[PDB]
């Protein structure tokens, strides 16, 4: 299982 | 060998033009990147909302003189809070504005009021490979390779530049009248010329040295390239779970597992992409991009006919007139208020 719809981009993390 | 003499006397000619080619896009983005407010809000009038993040939202757009259609980026002045948010943005205006290559996006107009920046790039009406493959499940392997072909020449071309991408993933790929793709997102886009050490992209596509908070270079775009293909050709990426911090320990962990339909010289392109140690990962080598570019799953690639467009797609989307948005999702809608008073004037000088 995992992350199907459009996926946010990190910008510190 | 592997190649006669034939084929390895025009395969090094050819290394040698692109080394010819280089010299003189280096010579042209110089020019552009030392010598960096082409428009208002109130030249456009605004359509649709294509997409959205978590700084702002690219919409249609259509200028009010002209008729053209273009996708313009707003992004919150204040929502641009964080301090690697801030030169993250000044970064994306100032590579796109110098850069020229037929799979990156052209930017058009920028410009600024008191509450958002904006950047106005063309419009690519055929939507992200992101809804195409969600719908279709996966690309077969010539399919696949025919994007990550693009791929891996506009990475050429930006890391000719002392720039690196950051943002690899299908969401961030518009695919273009002709089927070729266009490479839109320049927010993580930084000109590096050995290391840098900022930790940002996207979970699924993070090479393991930026999880690991080491100073990384260009091969994390090499990495991405792999979960790129994986993904395209599996349908789903390599590095598969529901939260963030579960997907970074499967990356760190240097195990890959691929579907049984994959070929065997597709999976050994992407064990030598998917290469946690530095020192063996494709396209961080001696040899650079020509370990990619003359892998076997690569031998059918006229390097030259795809960039010069030459290659027939293996999908163009279906087109129903400027400023049609069928290919794209829909989203909220929300209003683009614009203060009374300046916001973060300071901290824009230079946008
Ligand atoms: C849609 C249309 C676009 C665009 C970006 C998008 C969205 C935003 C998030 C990733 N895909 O960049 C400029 C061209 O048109």
């Amino acid at each position: 299982a995992g992350r199907t719809g459009r996926r946010q981009a990190i910008h510190d993390i | 060998g592997h190649m006669g003499n034939a084929a390895a006397a025009k395969k090094g000619s050819e290394q040698e033009s692109v080394k010819e080619f280089l010299a003189k896009a280096k010579e042209e983005f110089l020019k552009k990147w030392e010598s960096p407010n082409t428009a208002q809000l109130d030249h456009f009038d605004r359509i649709k909302t294509l997409g959205t993040g978590s700084f702002g939202r690219v919409m249609l757009v259509k200028h009010k003189e002209t008729g053209n259609h273009y996708a313009m980026k707003i992004l919150d002045k204040q929502k641009v809070v964080k301090l690697k948010q801030i030169e993250h943005t000044l970064n994306e205006k100032r590579i796109l504005q110098a850069v020229n290559f037929p799979f990156l996006v052209k930017l058009e107009f920028s410009f600024k009021d008191n509450s958002n920046l904006y950047m106005v790039m063309e419009y690519v009406p055929g939507g992200e490979m992101f809804s195409h493959l969600r719908r279709i499940g996966r690309f077969s392997e010539p399919h696949a390779r025919f994007y990550a072909a693009q791929i891996v020449l506009t990475f050429e071309y930006l890391h000719s530049l002392d720039l690196i991408y950051r943002d690899l993933k299908p969401e961030n790929l518009l695919i273009d009248q002709q089927g070729y793709i266009q490479v839109t997102d320049f927010g993580f886009a930084k000109r590096v010329k050995g290391r840098t050490w900022t930790l940002c992209g996207t979970p699924e596509y993070l090479a393991p040295e930026i999880i690991l908070s080491k100073g990384y270079n260009k091969a994390v775009d090499w990495w991405a390239l792999g979960v790129l293909i994986y993904e395209m050709a599996a349908g789903y990426p390599p590095f598969f779970a529901d939260q963030p911090i579960q997907i970074y320990e499967k990356i760190v962990s240097g195990k890959v597992r691929f579907p049984s339909h994959f070929s065997s010289d597709l999976k050994d392109l992407l064990r030598n992409l998917l290469q946690v140690d530095l020192t063996k990962r494709f396209g961080n080598l001696k040899n650079g991009v020509n370990d990619i570019k003359n892998h076997k799953w690569f031998a059918t690639t006229d390097w030259i006919a795809i960039y010069q467009r030459k290659v027939e797609a293996p999908f163009i989307p279906k087109f129903k007139g400027p400023g049609d948005t069928s290919n794209f999702d829909d989203y909220e809608e929300e209003e683009i208020r614009v203060s009374i008073n300046e916001k973060c004037g300071k901290e824009f000088t230079e946008f």
